[PDB]
């Protein structure tokens, strides 16, 4: 299958309570593998997956230096953003960034990403061409001009096409046993009367990896999206994920309902029904 | 400007009374990131609850998993209690084996 | 492996 690497930075100001907290985490697909937290007793890039542990002292020292450098940069960026939005120094604000690379099933660079937000709203994004920018507002346009002048897009492109891909491939190899293993969902349908004339059918998917899945109910072969309650896919804590989809049906019509499950670990999509 | 947390309370493995398991409270879709989560056993705060490293979804909203080992029974009740700048008062979501 | 590129706003 296809794979991706992503880093997520969050920088949060907290006037009156010290310098902004900076936290960085790195993922391959849905597996976290590093963390850095400037609020740790001894801030260091640390392993969060077993296959990353074999990397040597130069790796960890390098990543730690890079992360502290980033922490400082993002403290600066929070001050700057205050100026860009005419905001006081009394409020707490958040900058976020997510970036990384996507590989196709052949191991080739599918596309790269580098996007940032301010207070939970789009701020600026590297376009798919890895050479131009999309600014969300006039403040981000200032940043865009600075980055065009410094040819930031060029350096980002060299990273995303080069180191990002090479190291993702390296991780994929080292974590072959888990990163390259899809676990199909374990699925079942439950039935609970709501009243004398209605019942809830709940279609469950458990123990699957990666998180991407599709659960839909059909009635007489027709999609019931509008009448389906879908919970957000949620992590189990053992790397796997869980999800359910529920529909309320007339008593005696249960057999007209079928749950359909699509997932990367399944050779073909599954159809299931309630089994009385 | 601000987004209120979605809250789900559930077990890692399907609940079987007497069998050890993990109680999870997953909070998601929220912004800003500061949030207070407690796991409750019969209304009382469980100590030494662990949680995932702060990360976020493609819409920039944050998510955190809070978890603790536990052994379910028929009598004992579990809940998650969440507070966030978007909430006037703590929100309590009760654990339901079938949810 | 993280990117070393500085992004000053």
């Amino acid at each position: 299958g296809s794979h991706s690497m992503r880093y997520f930075y969050t920088a949060m100001s907290r006037p009156g309570r010290g310098e902004p907290r900076f936290i960085a985490v790195g993922y391959v697909d849905d597996t976290q593998f590093v963390r850095f937290d400037s609020d740790a007793a001894s801030p260091r890039t640390e392993p969060r997956a077993p296959w990353i542990e074999q990397e040597g002292p130069e790796y960890w020292d390098g990543e730690t230096r890079n992360m502290k450098a980033s922490a400082q940069t993002y403290r600066e960026n929070l001050r700057i953003a205050l100026r860009y939005y005419n905001q006081s120094e009394a409020g707490s604000h958040i900058i976020q960034r997510m970036y990384g690379c996507d590989l196709g099933p052949d191991g080739r660079l599918l596309r790269g990403h580098d996007q940032s937000a301010y207070d939970g709203k789009d701020y600026i994004a590297l376009n798919e061409d890895l050479s131009s920018w999309t600014a969300a507002d006039t403040a981000a346009q200032i940043t865009q001009r600075k980055w065009e002048a410094a040819r930031v897009a060029e350096q980002l492109r060299a990273y995303l096409e080069g180191l990002c891909v090479e190291w993702l491939r390296r991780y994929l190899e080292n974590g072959k046993e888990t990163l390259q293993r899809a676990d199909p969902p374990k699925t079942h349908v439950t039935h609970h009367p709501v009243s004398d004339h209605e019942a809830t059918l709940r279609c469950w998917a458990l123990g699957f990896y990666p998180a991407e899945i599709t659960l839909t109910w059909q009635r007489d072969g027709e999609d019931q999206t509008q009448d389906t309650e879908l919970v957000e896919t949620r992590p189990a804590g053992d790397r796997t994920f869980q999800k359910w989809a529920a529909v309320v049906v007339p008593s005696g019509e249960e057999q007209r309902y079928t749950c359909h499950v699509q997932h990367e670990g399944l050779p073909k999509p599954l159809t299931l029904r309630w089994e009385p | 400007i601000q987004r209120t947390p979605k809250i789900q309370v559930y077990s890692r493995h399907p609940a079987e009374n007497g069998k050890s398991n993990f109680l999870n409270c997953y909070v998601s879709g929220f912004h800003p990131s500061d949030i207070e989560v407690d796991l409750l056993k019969n209304g009382e705060r469980i100590e030494k609850v662990e949680h995932s490293d702060l990360s976020f979804s493609k819409d920039w909203s944050f998510y955190l998993l809070y978890y603790t080992e536990f052994t379910p029974t028929e009598k004992d009740e579990y809940a998650c209690r969440v507070n966030h700048v978007t909430l006037s008062q703590p929100k309590i979501v009760k654990w339901d084996r079938d949810m | 492996l993280t990117v070393q590129v500085a992004r000053v706003w």
